[PDB]
């Protein structure tokens, strides 16, 4: 009975790849994209899926190489439309952030979400009123919203954010 | 999950063959048999399940392998193959609804055999592939209600250029005793892919064609080891048109007959089928090999040396013959 | 149980052996046809793969069939689950090909009641972009000082918004890097927002005049507020009283109406 | 009625699909144009082109996950702006059976300047 040993190894930058120090790569990612890490065991799934409601964990290769998918990617309003740096803030102990922090869920923000208007209902009750013309998205959904508040902001101002308005319609 | 027994069908439907002029092509007359197990059901469905050693359990997964294997031959554009497949249904026929989206756009295009039935045939072979006139004339008579088509096309260069032609080349060879038999077995390999076209000289064919096997065949291309030769390989073209009906009854016979016929999954009425027909051919040239097959099955219609063509790892053995 | 031993290597390729599997069984009596490896696979196997002669094996460390590529470019490659294949626990890696009257019944019966058959997938590499490193190397390669080493998404001349966070803070800590005017080309909003209050903090650098010529003709109104807002409380620049808040070289203090009439 | 998925000119028309039940095996899943196309076919991790197809126009970016099958069509095209005919041939394996299962999503993409 012939015996062989396997050649050394070479342990590639995938092996030493780790899911802590990455949540300034794990945060920026779009809609189904697989954003490559180490091999990811069940000992951080329960607390990076609820440090991540929106990502579905699926395994991709042998030994728990997986990665982390997103598949919904939602901004919430009472923060992220009001602080318009934050693209990706944290929820320490029932408290908005800008660090990175343990145990504090993360959530991000809908990209270019002002040529969206999710958050245009809650801004009604300079920053916003720039998106006007940005509203390249042609989506169907967002041009209704947007020329409901245009019609209600004319009517309204006709009748300090309307005084500005005034100065924003030269050409927008 | 193993396309083993796939092959070794139109390895014996070669086997049976009495002649002397042979381009046969097992990987033709294999495909349209095996994937005829879609329509077939009840009786018909169990005996072909029986046939090639395939549990019922694992069609399905059947399918699969095959996709892969035929994926797996275009590798490149200097030596590429292809493959198509067409089939015909009736107007007549009382088609299922859940057939008409299942595999609607696989095949089972419609039309009417008595309105110049074998132009329609024409027309939609030459799409497919490059095929030029499978169909004959006298094909169908007035019982003709189902048809199928199959399709192969081959192109390869060989590895060393070419240098009766006698070539001094640097190559695997050696010699091969079978049962008190001697051949020398020489390979000459193709470029930027894993086939090749294989060569051997004797007296004997009976002896040399009674064992050809794309299990021994690996046996075969191995004992072949790196040395200095000389060989010499002629410029020819050989041609071969032949039966299959004869050798058909032993595998499936119930689909054949019209009162055994379970085909309960595509229609409901009766329907059966008669004959079938092959057209092989091959070419030979100085750069390379150039290759070609066909099959229909339808109602009606000393000192040589042998060729073989094979595939290095796969194991789908394309057409042989003797020259 | 097995009694022959016969590996039987061949001419045509070291690699190539035939482990002749003969049993004590009549019918239980094959040669197979496996292959090992020797070989520096920096080559190709097949387009967009790499297909070793390993066969891995379930509850064993990955790290064994990354061996047979060669470095300094194996940086480019990820693993996936390979079709089922069979190996030898007693040749740890070595891979049985389906061939002959071997049929994988026969195979799964013989592992089954006798295990010399490690079950595993076929290690299968997979070719795209580079990987990521760490923190210092985003720091790194999308600042555009080693345009190397790390995904071309990154290194696509700020094409992608993904290294947009880290170097926000950079150029706002220093933006003498003339890379930051490059992702100023970039064409994003968050970038012009967090830098325009650097360049409301400081409005005599230069870097503050091609961030108007650049990024302010899409977004006109965070850009001149910002700008409002600087002369308010720093009045001592000798160019921002002209026409603004305390009432042509150069239009990085003004406006975008005050240019066209002129 | 699943949403129109829309992109812009040239970039990652990445459309999508869902099945309903998980315990069924999938034993191919097939990408087409309607009515009759065949874009190109894949199974596991080897794509099988048709016609004038290869790696330049489509690829396959979810080799590594069995849920759902996604397209990434690089360079849209007019010619690529189309009706799309998704495709999950199922089988059940719990034991043996004769039983095929046909679901389509079919999803549209529109592409203008
Ligand atoms: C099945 O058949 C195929 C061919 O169809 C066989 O593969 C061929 O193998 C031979 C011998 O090894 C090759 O011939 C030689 O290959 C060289 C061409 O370049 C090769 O190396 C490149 C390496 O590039 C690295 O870095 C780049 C980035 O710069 C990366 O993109 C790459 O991934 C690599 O990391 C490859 O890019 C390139 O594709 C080639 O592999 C050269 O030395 C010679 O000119 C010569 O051609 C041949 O090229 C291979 N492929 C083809 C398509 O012909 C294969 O072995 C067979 N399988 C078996 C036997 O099991
Ligand atoms: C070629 O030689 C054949 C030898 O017989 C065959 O092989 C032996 C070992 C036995 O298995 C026997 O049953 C086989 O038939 C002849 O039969 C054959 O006629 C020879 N060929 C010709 C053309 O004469
Ligand atoms: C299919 O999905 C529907 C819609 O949610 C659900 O009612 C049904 O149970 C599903 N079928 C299954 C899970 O077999
Ligand atoms: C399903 O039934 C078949 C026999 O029909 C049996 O072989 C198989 O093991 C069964 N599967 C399960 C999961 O019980």
């Amino acid at each position: 009975l012939p015996k062989r040993d396997p050649p050394p190894g070479v342990p590639t930058d995938e092996m030493l790849l780790n899911v802590d120090k990455m949540h300034d790569v794990i945060a920026p990612a779009k809609l189904l994209e697989y954003v490559h890490i180490g091999p990811l065991a069940k000992d951080k799934e329960d607390k990076v899926k609820k440090r991540y409601p929106e990502f579905r964990l699926v395994n991709t290769g042998p030994g728990g190489l997986s990665a982390l998918l997103r598949q919904s990617y939602a901004g919430t309003a009472p923060n992220c439309c009001r602080t318009f740096q934050r693209t990706h803030y944290w929820k320490k102990d029932g408290k908005i952030s800008d660090k990175y922090e343990e145990g504090a869920v993360l959530e991000s923000c809908w990209p270019d979400v002002h040529d969206t208007g999710k958050c245009d209902v809650d801004l009604f009750d300079h920053q916003w009123i720039g998106s006007a013309f940005n509203r390249a998205d042609r989506t169907v959904e967002g041009q209704q919203s947007l020329i409901n508040l245009y019609n209600k902001m004319q009517t309204l101002c006709s009748k300090p954010i309307c005084e500005s308005f005034l100065h924003h319609l030269r050409a927008h | 999950y193993r396309l083993q027994g796939f092959t070794n069908a139109g390895i014996v439907a070669y086997k049976n063959i009495q002649d002397d002029n042979i381009v046969f092509s097992p990987f033709g007359y294999s495909f349209s048999m095996f994937m005829s197990l879609l329509p077939a059901s009840g009786n018909t469905r169990i005996e072909l399940l029986k046939t090639m050693d395939l549990r019922k359990r694992d069609l399905g997964p059947a399918f699969t392998e095959l996709i892969s294997g035929l994926a797996k031959l275009k590798t490149s554009k200097y030596t590429y193959t292809d493959l198509t497949y067409q089939s015909f249904v009736d107007n007549t026929v009382s088609i299922k609804p859940s057939y008409y989206q299942q595999y609607h756009r696989f095949g089972l295009y419609r039309l009417n055999f008595r309105r110049d039935a074998v132009n329609k045939i024409n027309s939609i072979v030459e799409r497919r592939s490059g095929m030029s006139n499978v169909v004959d004339s006298n094909m169908l008579d007035n019982n003709t209600l189902w048809a199928i088509i199959n399709t192969i096309y081959f192109k390869g260069i060989w590895q060393y250029p070419f240098d009766m032609m006698n070539v001094v080349t640097k190559l695997q060879g050696n010699t091969i005793t079978i049962d008190d038999e001697e051949y020398d077995m020489v390979r000459l390999p193709y470029k930027d892919a894993n086939i090749s076209m294989y060569l051997a000289i004797g007296d004997n064919m009976t002896h040399f064609t009674d064992s050809i096997t794309a299990a021994k065949l690996d046996y075969w291309s191995f004992q072949l080891g790196n040395k200095v030769y000389n060989l010499k390989l002629p410029k020819f073209s050989i041609e071969n048109k032949r039966d299959i009906k004869s050798i058909a009854e032993m595998m499936a016979p119930s689909m054949f007959n019209p009162d055994n016929a379970s085909f309960k999954h595509m229609t409901r009425d009766p329907l059966y089928i008669y004959k079938m027909f092959q057209n092989a051919k091959i070419d030979v040239d100085e750069q390379g090999t150039v290759a070609e097959a066909s099959t229909i099955m339808v109602a009606t219609a000393n000192t040589p040396f042998v060729f073989i063509i094979r595939h290095d790892i796969t194991g789908f053995i394309l057409f042989m013959g003797k020259v | 149980t097995l009694n022959r031993i016969k590996i039987a290597p061949g001419i045509a390729d070291i690699r190539d052996k035939y482990m002749e599997l003969g049993f004590n069984y009549p019918e239980y009596n094959r040669a197979v046809k496996f292959a090992e490896e020797s070989y520096t696979y920096y080559y190709e196997t097949s387009p967009g793969e790499i297909k070793p002669k390993f066969c891995l094996i379930d509850g064993m460390s990955i790290d064994h069939c990354s061996s047979f590529i060669v470095p300094e470019f194996a940086k480019q490659y990820v693993l996936i689950h390979g079709e089922p294949c069979s190996s030898f626990k007693f040749r740890p890696g070595s891979l049985i090909y389906y061939q002959n009257e071997v049929t994988p019944e026969y195979i799964k019966d013989l592992k089954h009641a006798t295990d010399y058959i490690a079950s595993g997938q076929r290690c299968h590499f997979i070719k795209k972009d580079y990987l990521l490193g760490d923190s210092d190397s985003v720091a790194k390669c999308c600042s555009k000082t080693n345009t190397k080493h790390c995904p071309k998404i990154f290194n696509n001349n700020y094409k992608t918004e993904h290294c947009d966070d880290f170097m926000t803070g950079f150029c706002r800590n220093d933006p003498g890097n003339p890379n930051c005017l490059e992702w100023l080309r970039a064409k994003r909003k968050p970038a012009m927002s967090t830098y325009s209050d650097i360049c409301s903090k400081h409005m005599d650098a230069r870097y503050c005049s091609e961030f108007i010529r650049i990024i302010r003709p899409d977004y006109f109104t965070f850009g001149d507020t910002a700008l409002y807002v600087f002369c308010n409380d720093h009045k001592g620049n000798r160019n921002c009283w002209c026409a603004n808040y305390p009432k042509s070289r150069d239009r990085k203090w003004l406006y975008y109406n005050q240019d066209v009439q002129r | 009625p699943f949403p129109q998925t829309s992109k812009k000119i040239g970039d990652d028309a990445t459309l999508s699909c869902n099945r309903n039940n998980t315990n069924d095996y999938v034993v191919m899943s097939a990408w087409y144009k309607e009515p009759n196309s065949i874009i190109l076919l894949a199974a596991k991790s080897d794509v099988l082109y048709f016609d004038n197809y290869t790696k330049d126009k489509i690829s396959y970016d979810s080799p590594y996950d069995d849920l759902v099958t996604t397209i990434t069509i690089k360079s849209l095209t007019a010619r690529d702006a189309g009706t799309y005919v998704c495709a999950f041939f199922m089988t059940s394996t719990t034991n043996d059976t004769d039983k095929v299962d046909y679901e389509e999503y079919s999803t549209e993409l529109i592409v203008n300047t």
